[PDB]
């Protein structure tokens, strides 16, 4: 919802 | 099991339902049995996204922040420690955590040489769109690099400490937002 997009990159990464 | 060590670490790292951790875990887990996290793999993963710009630097810059904390390599409970402080931190303590991405050579002081290296990675994370859109007397590094480093006043033989560096803030409530690495 707000700068939140910067931590979902690095996990939703190291994921798919 | 994991979680459990990590809510051991508490507040430093509470994070949502502290058990989300250890879902993660087997997932992040089972998409790398690599067990140690090395540079250059992290590295690949703000390689492969971060298509606004090319925070490289920046994303081996953060490594060394949790990496070298005494230990070796980022195995995956830092791997949270990191995607916590990355954005989600806003009334409990992480200053002193501040105090060390933002000090690649170890710790003791901040030194205009330590600011200007996150401060040139930094720039790399600044794609050309907005870098051009920047003001007179300010588009580069090394002339922001004195934006920063004159925001605390601390002249050459002047080490920005541990202390006034969390200080520096308290007064002047305007520099969490240029501080912040985004
Ligand atoms: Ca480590
Ligand atoms: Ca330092």
């Amino acid at each position: 919802m707000d700068f939140g997009s910067l931590e979902t990159v690095v996990a939703n990464s190291a994921f798919i | 099991a994991l979680s459990k060590e990590i809510l051991e670490e508490l507040q430093l790292n509470t994070k949502f339902t502290e058990e989300e951790l250890s879902s993660w875990y087997q997932s992040f887990l089972k998409e790398c049995p690599s067990g140690r996290i090395t540079r250059q793999e992290f590295q690949t993963i703000y390689s492969k996204f971060f298509p606004e710009a090319d925070p490289k630097a920046y994303a081996q810059h953060v490594f060394r922040s949790f990496d070298a904390n005494s230990d070796g390599t980022l195995d995956f409970k830092e791997y949270v420690i990191a995607l916590h402080m990355t954005s989600a931190g806003k009334t409990n303590q992480k200053l002193e955590w501040a105090f060390s991405l933002y000090d690649v050579d170890g710790n003791g002081t901040i030194s205009k040489n330590e600011v200007l290296e996150i401060v040139t990675a930094i720039f790399k994370m600044i794609s050309p769109e907005d870098t051009k859109h920047l003001p007179e007397d300010e588009n580069t590094p090394e002339k922001r690099a004195e934006k920063i480093w004159g925001f605390f006043g601390k002249k050459d033989d002047d080490k920005l400490t541990e202390k006034e560096f969390i200080e520096g803030t308290l007064a002047n409530k305007e520099i969490l937002r240029l501080i912040q690495f985004e």
